[PDB]
């Protein structure tokens, strides 16, 4: 979203996930993941970086 | 008069913990075995029963 001011308001969702280990479920076998996940919302100047 | 820029605030957690340990042990071991002439000393009847 644009403001007036030179400025942006993000809604931000940044995930990264990867496949993991085979766990043991009941009598039988299924599939784990491995998570990094960030949710937010941030007021941010028109062309420079912010960390998260 | 409602619509205005808000403020951001930064929020930083910080687990620690911290684990010590020690242990000891002693311990012996130690036998017999003799025999006389009809007369002998050990450690158990299958002992005294063996050395004949």
């Amino acid at each position: 979203q644009i403001t007036p001011d030179n400025r942006l308001v993000l809604d931000l969702s940044v995930t990264q996930d990867r496949r993991g280990e085979t766990v043991k479920t009941g009598t039988g076998e299924a599939v784990s993941i491995d998570t990094q996940r960030i949710g937010t919302q941030v007021l941010v100047n028109n062309g420079e970086t912010v960390v998260l | 008069s409602l619509d205005i820029p808000v403020k951001q605030v930064q929020i930083e957690a910080r687990i620690v913990t911290v684990k010590e340990g020690n242990l000891e042990e002693l311990g012996v071991r130690w036998g017999v075995m003799s025999t006389n002439g009809s007369h002998s000393v050990g450690g158990s009847i299958e002992s005294n029963l063996w050395q004949k």
